[PDB]
């Protein structure tokens, strides 16, 4: 289930004031994903039918 | 004089027995590594105790790597109270003539640059130890630079064998071998990293145009005595063309407006021509004796002119 | 000012000065008497853009 | 302004439509602002007539304007082979009626 | 046109240039395939048409505001831009600023790098101006503080650098040991598709020039990942003091105060450049 | 190198807006041939030691992940593009790096062309033309 | 900022001695000179 990537990883140094060609990152929670539950939608007890 | 010389002064301590005082006056022209360019230092900052890392003494291959983080200075006069030394990296003298001393077993010629090297040779690791101060002193060895490019080339190449003889030289007909010694694997990884970064950066898209010309060379070293004396008995290209028939991509991406070979040479010099200076340290000094002779022998002083 | 070049030695000399024009209103006139050679041939040379 | 008379000859607004008016045919070519022929070194004589920047800039003092148009700096050069806009360095003091 | 020794006081850096007409031809060859060779021929062509509104000179403080759009605090990078549009000789030098920086951003894209053009000229001791031009005098080798300035009333001159370009390396690595300090010019490159920045830095250190590129790996490995040259440096001179001395004041360039780092007792010794592909 | 199998250009250089003619040639190609035989050789034994040592180790620790990610479509593509028209007893692989670094560090001293002379003109032209004399220093 | 040529002839002498940098708040114009600075002349 690993998403495809061309590259593995790199090691780069970045100064604070001199950042040029800016970019952004991705956020994962701080708790283990065992506490991040599968999505659930409860179908209502009855249908308008 | 402030701009012409820069007389950095190592202070000698107080309690010195007169034998240990007479040892330092025998060290008139030697090579001393300074950590800063202060005008006031002490022998504890020079000596091997300041040179040792945290807990671990460095081996000879690491002993190069902590030379090039320092300032090579030549002792010029050993006073009874202090030691006067002039750093090479700023500027040598008013007239620019410093006396070194061949600790090597190898003579110098005039106009040889002088790269300095730790005591790598056998029967040579001579450290002036001051027992009244508890200080040893590793005075490094001045050499002609084609020895100092080959001596550092033997130490890196022996270090890659231990990740899975070579220790015998010749120079002007003199057989001399260097000390075979155990090596710190932390230090050899730094030299290993400096090859792979510098060799790959010298590879450009024009190099595959050059590698097509390898069967030209083996066709040519069968005709010239010059190229037959050039390749070697121990070459690799003579083996990697009898198993390998290379060919180029026939057309290049915008190959008319840009020069594919010219950029390969410039990229090669900036990474592989530079590479002898990246492993070892720099030859900042050469030999120009005035009126004596072409050759300064071992143990004898040699005048010195600044050299890029 | 002594600045050596070419094996020689240069001495440059300077005399700082000041000028005030202490007339109020026009104190000098410059009249044009004669005419020498008109420099530009009066030709017909068209222009190219 | 062509809704107005001409200070020189008031009874008409202009001698040409094709020149006078802003964005006329001429001003498109010869306004130094549009910077058309600025490449070529060859002098353009009329550059000082159509360039709007210069005239708006000069002050109106007559006491002053006189004194300068004795010392005015020519736009051309007398060392030129054909004729040239003045190199930025050199200067010749040339009195200009124009 | 580009530099003004009138507005900038005695004791600034000066950077000489090459000849400009070699620029539109060398961009056609050194460019990697897939880039615009005809960008430098038109970006420089709109500066000759902007400075008229020939190996000249560009002073240091003029160059800071052009690369001001790639410096982080950016408060003092705009303070450099404030006193240039109002005090430099020339109509709309700020229009030249957005053109000469566009010339600089055309340098990196067309692969003719700006470090291969800029040449260190001495520090300002005196200058004699005229119409359109000036006779600039400088110190190509030697100390700074004792030059015959020309005025024997004030025979002194100290070196001034704005605070966006001044980068220490002794405080950032806790290197509190005394000793002689060296001065370095440092350029940073950023090669991306139409996102290219320029920065000029003046680094003070106690490091050997052989032991400098590791520090450029440490701070400027950030642009190394995005970029294969990423930095290009050159020596500048030596502070011969055992304790090198700095100051931080706000001098008034006309009517605008810019935070300026003052260097004291600089002995000029020039050097060459370096590439790190 | 191109005479050892030229180009439409490369006979032309521009400096200070002036044209240079490197042609002005049959003697010159015979004259500079020994640099060519050393520049061709120093790359070929250079780029065959890389090709025989990167597949040899791919050292596993951080040197492996740092190399191939930095060699991603730079050298790892160029390796297989060479090893397409190439291939992968005992070979003397470690005794040749000694013989290579001694030769490659030898040409680095030659082709450096260190400046012996700087020019600080004073009270003169900034540009000294051909035939004229230029004032020369190198020491401060 | 401070006229030295008047110092060559003082009006009176300061009889108390204290390290002055402490009281820097108290002064309009203040300067420390290590040994000699090139401005004095």
């Amino acid at each position: 289930m690993d998403p495809y990537y061309p590259f593995d990883a790199l090691d780069v140094w970045e100064h604070r004031r001199f950042i040029v060609a800016d970019s952004r990152s991705f956020i994962t929670p701080e708790f283990p994903r065992d506490f991040w539950m599968l999505p659930v939608f409860n179908i209502p007890r009855e249908t308008a039918a | 004089m402030i701009t012409d010389c820069f007389e950095a002064d190592i202070a000698i301590p107080s309690g010195i027995s007169r034998p240990d005082a007479a040892a330092l006056q025998r060290c008139e022209g030697r090579v001393v590594f300074l950590p800063t360019i202060r005008r006031q230092l002490a022998l504890a900052d020079v000596a091997h105790e300041s040179f040792v890392s945290g807990g671990v003494s460095p081996d000879t291959l690491g002993l190069l790597l902590a030379y090039r983080r320092r300032f090579p200075a030549v002792i010029t006069r050993v006073l009874p109270t202090r030691i006067v030394a002039c750093p090479v990296d700023l500027g040598l003298t008013h007239a620019g003539t410093v006396n070194l001393r061949n600790t090597s077993p190898v003579d110098l010629c005039n106009g040889d640059p002088v790269s300095l090297v730790p005591p790598v040779f056998e029967g040579q690791a001579t450290d002036v130890r001051l027992e009244s101060l508890d200080l040893t002193l590793r005075f490094p060895v001045p050499l002609p630079t084609p020895l100092a490019r080959e001596i550092v080339a033997r130490l890196v190449a022996r270090g890659i064998r231990d990740l899975n003889d070579l220790n015998v030289l010749y120079y002007n007909g003199a057989r001399l071998s260097l000390v075979a010694d155990v090596q710190q694997l932390a230090s050899v990884n730094t030299e290993l990293r400096s090859l792979v970064l510098n060799m790959v950066y010298s590879i450009t898209e024009g190099t595959t145009l050059i590698l097509t010309l390898i069967p030209r060379l083996l066709a040519l070293s069968a005709q010239d005595g010059y190229v037959n004396a050039l390749l070697q008995m121990q070459s690799v290209t003579r083996e990697a063309a009898q198993l390998i028939h290379p060919e180029a991509p026939m057309l290049m991406q915008d190959g008319e407006r840009r020069l594919p070979l010219y950029e390969a040479l410039v990229a090669w010099l900036a990474h592989a021509g530079q590479l002898g200076d990246i492993l070892a340290l720099a030859p900042a000094v050469r030999v120009c004796t005035f009126d004596g002779a072409a050759v300064v022998q071992s143990g004898d002083m040699a005048p010195v002119i600044r050299y890029p | 000012a002594r600045h050596e070049t070419g094996g020689g030695v240069n001495f440059t000399l300077t005399q700082p000065r000041g000028n005030v024009d202490l007339g109020v209103g026009y104190t000098a006139v410059a009249a044009t008497a004669t005419v020498r050679n008109p420099v530009t041939d009066m030709g017909n040379l068209p222009q190219n853009f | 302004d062509h809704g107005q008379s001409d200070p020189a000859r008031p009874f008409a607004a202009t001698a040409n439509p094709w020149a006078s008016q802003r964005f006329s045919y001429g001003d498109l070519l010869y306004n130094g602002a549009y910077h058309l022929n600025g490449a070529s070194p060859v002098l353009s004589p009329c550059f000082k007539f159509f360039t709007a920047a210069d005239i708006t800039a000069k002050h109106r003092c007559l006491e002053r304007l006189i004194v300068e148009t004795g010392s005015a700096v020519s736009t051309a050069t007398a060392a030129s082979d054909v004729q040239f806009k003045r190199p930025p360095g050199c200067r010749e003091l040339v009195e200009d009626p124009c | 046109d580009l530099c003004q020794p009138n507005a900038e006081r005695a004791g600034a850096l000066l950077l000489a240039l090459r000849h400009p007409t070699d620029l539109p031809h060398l961009a056609r060859h050194r460019a990697p395939p897939g880039r615009q060779t005809e960008r430098l021929a038109e970006a420089w062509g709109q500066l000759l048409e902007a400075s008229a509104l020939r190996a000249g000179l560009v002073s240091f403080n003029f160059l800071v505001a052009a690369c001001a759009a790639a410096y982080d605090a950016r408060d003092a990078a705009e303070a450099v831009r404030a006193h240039i549009t109002t005090n430099y000789g020339g109509t709309r030098a700020g229009a030249r600023l957005d053109r000469f920086s566009e010339c600089l951003r055309a340098m990196v894209h067309t692969h003719v790098f700006p470090h291969e053009v800029m040449r260190f000229f001495g520090g300002l001791v005196s200058w004699v101006t005229q119409d359109e031009l000036a006779s600039v005098t400088a110190v190509c080798s030697g100390p700074q503080e004792a030059t015959h300035t020309g005025h024997p009333g004030r025979p002194r001159s100290a070196v001034t650098i704005p605070a966006c370009a001044f980068v220490d390396l002794d405080a950032e690595l806790c290197l509190g040991g005394p000793g002689a300090a060296f001065l370095y010019l440092v350029f940073t490159y950023r090669q991306c598709r139409d996102q290219e920045l320029c920065c000029v830095y003046v680094v003070k250190s106690q490091l050997p020039p052989r032991g400098l590129e590791a520090a450029l790996e440490r701070l400027f490995g950030r642009l190394r990942i995005t970029n294969c040259t990423y930095a290009a440096f050159a020596e500048l001179g030596v502070m011969p003091d055992d304790s090198p001395r700095c100051l931080h004041r706000t001098e008034r360039f006309g009517a605008v105060g810019v935070p300026v780092v003052i260097l004291e007792g600089v002995v000029w010794r020039p050097g060459g450049w370096r590439a790190c592909a | 190198i191109r005479d050892l199998n030229e180009l439409p250009d490369l006979n032309v250089l521009y400096y200070n807006g002036a044209r240079l003619s490197l042609v002005a040639l049959a003697s010159v190609n015979t004259e500079l041939r020994s640099l060519v035989l050393n520049m061709v050789y120093s790359i070929t034994e250079g780029t065959t030691l890389i090709l025989t040592l990167i597949p040899r180790l791919l050292a596993l620790g951080y040197v492996n992940a740092l190399l191939q990610m930095q060699s991603v479509t730079r050298e790892a593509a160029q390796l297989i593009h060479p090893e397409a028209p190439m291939l992968m007893r005992r070979l003397p692989l470690y005794e040749a790096l000694v013989a290579w670094l001694a030769h490659a560090g030898q040409l680095g001293d030659i082709l450096a062309l260190a400046p012996a002379v700087r020019v600080c003109t004073f009270d003169g032209a900034a540009v000294v033309q051909s035939g004229d004399m230029a004032p020369v220093i190198r020491y401060p | 900022g401070y006229r030295y040529a008047a110092a060559m002839v003082p009006t009176g002498s300061i009889l108390s001695t204290i390290e002055v940098a402490s009281h820097r708040r108290l002064f309009d114009f203040f300067a420390r000179v290590r040994s000699d600075e090139n401005s004095l002349y």
